[PDB]
């Protein structure tokens, strides 16, 4: 799950915001991966 | 003043002057700056580390 391979192949920077990640609605803050991102 | 031709011819001038000049300048500057910066870029520990 290391994007470094093709971030190295083609020189673009990876997007920072990503949806596949849990989120606490009470504390209102991101929590952790849920949907895997390859 | 005074004069006469018989008994009383004199002269007088008791001139006087009183002056008192007082100044009082009073200046008071005051400056006060406060300014504060903040940045964050957060970091969490993975839920499966050992």
């Amino acid at each position: 799950t290391g994007f470094q391979i093709c971030k190295n192949a083609l020189k673009l920077p990876v997007l920072e915001v990503l949806p596949g990640g849990g989120w606490d609605n009470l504390r209102n803050v991101d929590m952790g991966r849920v949907m895997d991102l390859t | 003043t005074e004069l006469a031709l018989f008994s009383r011819v004199n002269g007088k001038f008791s001139t006087e002057f009183q002056r008192m000049k007082t100044l009082q300048v009073k200046d008071q500057a005051v400056t006060t700056r406060v300014q504060v910066r903040n940045r964050i870029y957060t970091v969490k520990t993975t839920p499966t580390s050992e």
